[PDB]
C-alpha cells in the first residue's frame, strides 16, 4: 500500500492498541457532524496557582485518533466522550498512523476571528 | 453457545498461525499482555468443542477389511 | 508374504545429500559414463569405500527377518487343513 | 616427502569416433600437438588459428610438427573437452572458444 | 471463505521464510508484539486446509507392486 | 490371528516426504511416471534412492505372526479334544 | 508466479548465509524486530518449491545395479 | 552469477572465522543487527554451490582395491 | 574504501533502515533539479506562546538523509515528499554516513542575501 | 535377496572429511596418488 | 592469497588462544560486536587451509606393521 | 617466534589460572571485552605446540614389557 | 622460577576457595572484570607443576602385595 | 601455617553455608563482588588439609572380619 515496510506495522500495532486500550467516543457537530471513533482517552492533572492562592486545579483531555477518520476535523466543533461532552482544542500532526486530540471541557468559546 | 464459540477459537487460531496472535500492548505507562497457548493444544481444543458441539460428524469408526 | 518379503530385500541402502542427485550417485557409488529417467545404472566391481563431508550419509537398512513366525503360521494352518480335508498332514503338507 | 599426481590421457569426453588427414601446411611456429587450424587466407596453407578469424577454424592437430613439416595430420572429426585442447591467447572467450568449431564434425564438451 | 485464508496463510509462510515476520514494532512508548510459530506447524496447517478445501490432488493412496 | 497377521505383513515400508506425494514416489521408489492409480513400480534388480533431509523410507520390522498361538491352539485343541472324546493327534 | 518466489527465497538465503538478514532496526523511538528462521527449513522450502516450480531437471529416483 | 556469489560468501567464511562477523552495529540513535549462522552449515552451503558450480575437481569417485 | 572496518557497517546499516522504513523524497529545484532520494521523515511538534498567549502551533519536520546525495544542495532549494512539498532549511555535518534534513513549509521566505 | 546381499557386503567401510577426497584417501587409505579411475 | 589468508588465520588463532579477540567496543555513542567461532573450528579451518595450500607435508598416510 | 610466542602463551595460562585473564575492560563511555577460552583448550594448544617446537621433549615410546 | 609460580597458584586457591578471589571490580566509571575459572582445573594446574618441579616427592609407584 | 588457613577455611565454610558469605559489597560508586564455590569441593579440601597436615588421626585403614 505504502512504500515503507514499516508504517504498515505501525497501523496494525495502531488498530490492535485501539482495539484493546481505550473507549468509543461518538462526535457531534462539524463537518463530521455524528460519527462514533474508537480512541485510547487519557486525563491527567494539571494545577495552577496564578496570584496568592488561585489553585485552578484541571485536566488535559488527550485521545490519540487515527488522522484518517478525523481528516478536517477542524477546531470549532464539539466531541463526545459517550455520557460526556467535550471540544477539540488542538491537533498533533500525525506521526505516520494517528496523531493526538486534545480537547477542552465545555463550549467552545465564541469563535474571535473577524 | 457452542457455535460462535467454536467460531471464536478458530478464528484465533488461524490469526495466531498466520500473524496475529498479539501479546504485549503498551501504551507508555498502560501496558498489558497475555499469555499464549501452543498450536497442538489449541488443535486438540477446536477439535474437542467441535466434536461435542452439533456439526457435522468429522470422523468415522475404524476401518473395515475384505480380500 | 511373498511381496513384503520381495519390498523388504528390493531397497537395500539410502544415501542423503545436498548436491545433485546424479553427482551424489557419481561420488558416493561411482559408474557414470554413460554412452548416451532411468538415472544412472552402476558396475558391480570389487568391494569399495565412498567418500562423505558432513551432511552426506550412506544407511544400509538391515530389514528384517523374512519368517518371523510365518513357518510355524502356516504350519498350524497346514494342520487345520488336513483336519478338515481327512487327508494325513505330512502326505498334504 | 615427493609424490606427484598421475592423470589419465583421455582426448575423447564421448563415444563418437575421431578420425584423422593429412594436409599440406604453411606453419610458421613450432606447434605442439593437438592445436587448432585455419587455412591461409592467400595460399590456404593449413596454419595454427589465431582466435580471431572467427568462424575459420577447420580442424585440431594430430601430431606435433614445426615449420619443416611440408604436411601436417589434423583431427577432423571428434568431441574434444574445452580444457585439453590449448588455444591462441587472442582467443580471450569462453564462448568464442567453445563455439569455434561449430558447423563441422569437431565439437567441443 | 476458504481460499482466502489458505493463501493469507501461504503469503504468511513465505514471509516469515523469506525475512519479514513483524515479531515487534515499537514506536515512543507504542510498543505491540504478536507471537511467533514454527514453520513446521505452518506447513501442515497449510496441508490440512488445503485438503479441506478443494485444491487439486497432491498425495494419493500407497502404490502396488507388480513384476 | 490370520487376518492381523496379512494386515502386518502387507504393510512393510513407509516414506514420508515434504513435496507432492507423486513426485516422492517417482523419486523413491521409481515408479512408472512416464506412462486414485496412484503409482505402481516395477520389480527390478536391488535399487538404493537417493534423499535429501526431511524425507525418510523406513521399512517396518512388523511382528512375529505365531507368538505362542501354536501354544494356545495346541492347549485349545488338546481341550476339544478331552470334550469330544477322541485322542488328541487323531482330532488335530 | 513461483519463479520470482523462488528467486527471492534463493537471494534471501544467500545473503544470510553471507552477511545480510537484519534481525533488529532501531531508529532512536522507532524499533523493529523480525523473527529469526533457521537455515534447515529455508532449505527445505527452497528444495520444495524449487521441485513443485516449472524448474527443470534437477533430482533423479533410485539406482540400477548390473555386473 | 556463481563466481562472484561463491567469492563473497567464502570471504564473509574466512572473515567470519578471522574477526568481522559482525553481528550488530550500533551508532547512537541507530542499532541494527544481522541473524548468526553457525559454520558447519555455511561450509557444506560453500561446498554444495562449489560442486554445482563448473569449477575444478573437487571430488572423487569412490575407491578402489586391488591386491 | 573505508579505513575504520566500522564505516563500511555503519553505512550498510543506514542504507538497511533508509530502505526498510523510509520514503521517496523528489528533491525539486537546486542543481539536482528533478531528482529522487529515499529518507526517513519525520514531524516532531513545538509550540510557541507570544505575548501574553498566542497558541502558534507548528512542526520541526526532518529526513535524516545520507550526505553522498544531499551534498551541494545549499539552503534555497526546495524539497518535494510525495504530496507534500517542503525546503530545506538547514544540513546537520555527517555523522559518518548521514545527516539530518532540517525542512520548512511552503516557499523559503525569500533570500536577503545583499 | 542375492542382488541385496551383493550391495550390502561390497560397500564394507566408509570415510567421512571435509578434506580433499585424493588428499583424504592418501592420508587414510594409503592409496597410490603418486602413480576417472579414483 | 591463501599464505597471507593462513598467517591471518594463525594470528587470529594465537590471539583468540591467549587474549587477543574483542567480542565488542563501545565508544559511548558507537558500539560494534562480532560473532565469536569456535576453537575447535578455527582449528579444523586452518588445518585444512594448511593442507590445501602449497604448504609442504604435515601428515602422511597410515603405518604399516612389518615383523 | 615460535619461542616467544610459547612463552606468552604459557604467561596467558598461568594469569588466567589464577587471576588475570581480563575478560573485560571499561572506563567512562568506552567499554571492551576479550572472549575466554576454556582450559583444557588452551593447555592442550600448549602442549601440542610446545611438542611441535624444537626444544627438549616430553614424550617417549610407548612402553616396554620384560619379565 | 617454578616456586613462586607455584605459590602464587597455591595462595589462588586458597582464597578463591575461600572467599577472596574478585571475579570483577566496579569503580564508579572503572569496572574490570577477570573470567572465574573453577576449582578442578585450578587443582589439576597445582598437581602438574608441583610434580614437574623438583619439589618433595608426592606420589609414589603402584603397591605391592604379599601373604 | 598449615593450621592458620585451615581454621580460616572451616571458619569461613561454617559462616557461608550458615548465612555469612558476602557475594557482593556495593558502595555509591563501588562494587565488588566475589567468587562464588560449591560446598562438595571446599570440605573435601578441608578434609585433605586436614589429612595432610600432621592433625590428630581421623581416617583408619580398612576395617577386618572375623568369626
Amino acid at each position: 500500500d505504502f512504500d515503507n515496510l514499516f508504517d504498515a506495522a505501525i497501523a496494525r500495532a495502531d488498530e490492535t492498541i485501539r482495539g484493546y486500550m481505550g473507549t468509543s467516543a461518538t462526535i457531534t457537530s462539524g463537518e463530521q457532524s455524528g460519527a462514533v471513533i474508537r480512541g485510547v482517552f487519557d486525563d491527567p492533572e494539571n494545577i495552577s496557582y496564578a496570584g496568592q492562592g488561585v489553585r485552578v486545579e484541571g485536566s488535559s483531555p488527550s485521545l490519540f485518533v487515527r488522522t484518517d477518520e478525523v481528516r478536517q476535523l477542524r477546531r470549532g466543533d464539539t466531541l463526545t466522550i459517550g455520557e460526556e461532552n467535550f471540544w477539540v482544542d488542538r491537533v498533533s500532526p500525525d506521526d505516520g498512523g494517528s496523531c493526538h486530540l486534545w480537547l477542552g471541557r465545555g463550549v467552545p468559546p465564541a469563535v474571535n476571528r473577524r | 453457545t457452542r457455535q460462535e464459540e467454536l467460531a471464536a477459537a478458530r478464528a484465533a487460531l488461524h490469526d495466531l498461525m498466520t500473524g496475529k496472535r498479539v501479546a504485549t500492548v503498551q501504551k507508555d505507562g498502560r501496558r498489558v499482555e497475555f499469555t499464549a497457548t501452543s498450536v497442538s493444544d489449541l488443535k486438540k481444543y477446536i477439535a474437542e468443542l467441535e466434536v461435542q458441539t452439533g456439526m457435522t460428524q468429522r470422523r468415522r469408526g475404524p476401518a473395515g477389511f475384505y480380500v | 508374504q511373498l511381496q513384503s518379503a520381495i519390498v523388504k530385500a528390493m531397497y537395500a541402502a539410502t544415501i542423503e545429500s545436498e548436491l545433485d542427485t546424479q553427482s551424489a550417485m557419481d561420488f558416493i557409488l561411482g559408474a557414470n559414463s554413460q554412452e548416451q529417467y532411468a538415472a544412472a545404472p552402476v558396475r558391480l566391481g570389487g568391494a569399495k569405500v565412498p567418500h562423505l563431508m558432513p551432511g552426506d550419509s550412506l544407511n544400509l537398512q538391515t530389514a528384517q527377518d523374512t519368517d518371523n513366525g510365518y513357518s510355524v503360521f502356516e504350519q498350524s494352518l497346514l494342520r487345520y487343513i488336513a483336519a478338515g480335508l481327512g487327508v494325513s498332514y505330512e502326505q498334504l503338507s | 616427502t615427493s609424490k606427484e599426481t598421475f592423470t589419465h590421457y583421455q582426448p575423447q569426453g564421448n563415444s563418437d569416433p575421431a578420425h584423422t588427414a593429412t594436409a599440406p601446411g604453411g606453419l610458421s611456429a613450432k606447434a605442439p600437438a593437438m592445436t587448432p587450424l585455419m587455412l591461409d587466407t592467400s595460399s590456404r596453407k593449413l596454419v595454427a588459428w589465431d582466435g580471431t578469424t572467427d568462424g575459420a577454424a577447420v580442424g585440431i592437430l594430430a601430431v606435433a610438427a614445426d615449420q619443416t613439416s611440408t604436411t601436417l595430420t589434423f583431427y577432423k572429426s571428434g568431441t574434444f573437452r574445452y580444457e585439453d585442447v590449448l588455444w591462441p591467447e587472442a582467443a580471450s572467450d569462453e564462448t568464442k572458444k567453445r563455439t569455434a568449431f561449430a558447423g563441422t564434425a569437431i565439437s567441443i564438451v
